[PDB]
């Protein structure tokens, strides 16, 4: 008797967790950051 | 007395979010009428922190 329980995708080392976690990027963070700054550099340069 | 608390939130999420909307519009508006501003502008150094 094997398989008493049917995987559930589990098999997943905590360790590849770890790497995937930090594989992830956010650099949309700093795109929303760059859009910011970019509207409050406009707006300054807007007035000359 | 179950269906009256919820209808109890609804009446002061409600009563919350419209004095709130109209106490800041009227502020803002009693702000930036008379200086007379425009968007986009050097003026508006004060709205650089309004808007």
């Amino acid at each position: 008797p094997h398989k008493v329980d049917q995987e559930f995708q589990a098999a997943v080392s905590k360790t590849s967790w770890n790497w995937l976690l930090a594989l992830f990027g956010g650099a949309s963070s700093l795109i929303v950051v760059g859009l910011i700054v970019l509207v409050c550099s406009s707006m300054l340069i807007n007035t000359r | 007395y179950t269906v009256i608390v919820l209808c109890g939130v609804a009446l002061a999420i409600l009563v919350g979010t419209a004095s709130s909307a109209a106490c800041i519009a009227k502020a803002r508006r009693d702000c930036l009428t008379p200086y007379a501003l425009a968007p986009n502008a050097t003026v508006p150094t004060a709205l650089a922190v309004l808007c």
